[PDB]
């Protein structure tokens, strides 16, 4: 009877273990072919990275583009 | 001043294409970024790689 | 922290609403940002003026 | 011009207000998502 409980157990452990799998193959294949699914945490960081990344470019082209529009606006007025 | 406008709407345009790459590229990298946060965010730890393959054993027992 | 128990047996629903508002997230301040710096180079405009 | 930069300023104050309190609100739900799919993604 402990055994049982053991086999439902370690059934569900192995259904875990294919979903994880079949999402790592899935990711990694929409991103990437192999992309380092043995340790993938980094990469989540250095994604993050680059949405500060983001931010930092959009807002610095939004304000430079703007601004130098302004100075068309004076060029105009000249 | 009109060679002025000429190179600054020159100028104009690299901004507009340089934000518009840029925000496309990191959209996506966030996109990918939130299906790794969401499907495996170290669940990929609590499958360790173990291969247990101990069902058949146990099923043995 | 969020909610009193807000149905915790299975929390899957609740992350799909924050996801839309983390996207809202970025919308909103992108926008505010935006307008904000624009009257602030208007303001430099009228105070050069 | 003067009574411009005062409407300007009240303005200004608008927006950096809304945006404190709306990404305040919003990035506490979103660190509560990301405790969700750190200390129990389907744990």
């Amino acid at each position: 009877q402990p055994l049982r409980m053991r086999l439902s157990e370690l059934e569900q452990r192995l259904n875990n273990q294919q979903n994880a799998e079949r999402l790592l193959s899935e990711f990694c294949k929409r991103q990437g072919r192999q992309y380092q699914a043995e340790d993938l945490e980094a990469l989540q960081n250095e994604l993050e990275a680059r949405q500060e990344a983001l931010s930092l470019s959009v807002n610095e082209g939004g304000e430079r583009r703007m601004e130098m529009r302004q100075e068309l606006e004076q060029l105009k007025q000249k | 001043l009109r060679q002025r406008h000429t190179e600054l709407e020159r100028e104009v345009s690299r901004f507009e294409d340089q934000t518009q790459q840029q925000r496309q590229q990191y959209a996506q990298a966030k996109e990918s970024l939130t299906t790794l946060n969401r499907l495996i965010p170290q669940v990929t730890l609590l499958l360790d790689e173990t291969l247990i393959d101990r069902v058949e054993e146990v099923r043995e027992e």
